[PDB]
Formats: structure tokens, sequence, C-alpha cells
């Protein structure tokens, strides 16, 4: 288990990072830029804060001339 | 046993006394130390046909972490 404690150091160590998910990875930037921009495109165009709004109208059947009895 | 470089002699005998309480069956048996440095702080044992492992697959074991 004392193997087990170290792995739960290291774990703890890792958690207190002040830097969080840095780890040092220089391609850890582009790789998550290049994962919200895959989800942005999956996704498409959207804002972080906002409603959506919108209005539409429908014109029924037009009248057609037709005499009779 | 292949853990690493040979620990201290009295480490051998304990280890020794250990397997032959495996054994117990008014019989002896014979021993092989090996040495391997891909192996971690860990040890494997194959008492007969066992093959015990407390290795570096403890670390190998991890990726349940890292699964889930």
């Amino acid at each position: 288990q004392k193997l087990f404690v170290d792995k739960i150091r290291e774990y703890r160590t890792k958690r207190q990072t002040s830097g969080g998910p840095v780890d040092a990875g220089p391609e850890y930037q582009q790789d998550l830029d290049r994962e919200l921009f895959k989800l942005k495109q999956m996704y498409g165009k959207a804002d972080m804060n906002t409603f959506p709004n919108f209005t539409f109208e429908d014109p029924k059947f037009e009248a057609v001339e037709k005499p009779q009895s | 046993v292949t853990t690493a470089s040979p620990l201290d002699e009295a480490t051998l005998t304990e280890l020794k006394t250990v397997l032959k309480s495996f054994l117990s069956k008014g019989q002896i048996l014979k021993l092989e130390v090996k040495v391997d440095p891909s192996i971690m702080g860990g040890m494997i044992v194959r008492i007969g046909e066992k093959y015990v492992d407390m290795s570096a697959k403890t670390k190998i074991q991890k990726l349940s972490r890292a699964m889930r």
C-alpha cells in the first residue's frame, strides 16, 4: 500500500497545482484550442450569453375569382 | 523472484521461509532469484505454477483511474 500511498501523494500534488491543468504541457494550449474549434464547428455558430428571439408571418390562401349562380 | 538487485540476506532467508510455508507438504523447494530493472519497487514470485504479481503492473492498474 506504500506504493499506493506514494501514488496518492502524487495525485494530491497534482491537485494542489496552482496552474491546474497546465502540467508543463506546451501542446496543451494548442490541443485545447483545436478541441474547442472542433466543438464550435460541430455545434455551429452560437453565443455564450444570449437569448433566442424571432418572429414570422404566414399568408393565407389568396382569393381567386370564381363566378357562379 | 524477479524484482531488482538482491536485497539483504535476511530478507532472502525470510522469503525462503515464507515460500517453504507456502509449500509445507513434506517437501523442499529450490530458489531462483532474478533482477529486472523494468520491474519497479514491487516483486513477482512464481511459487510453483502460481505467479503472483505485485510489480510495475500495479502502476499499470492506474488505467482504472484513467478510464473512469
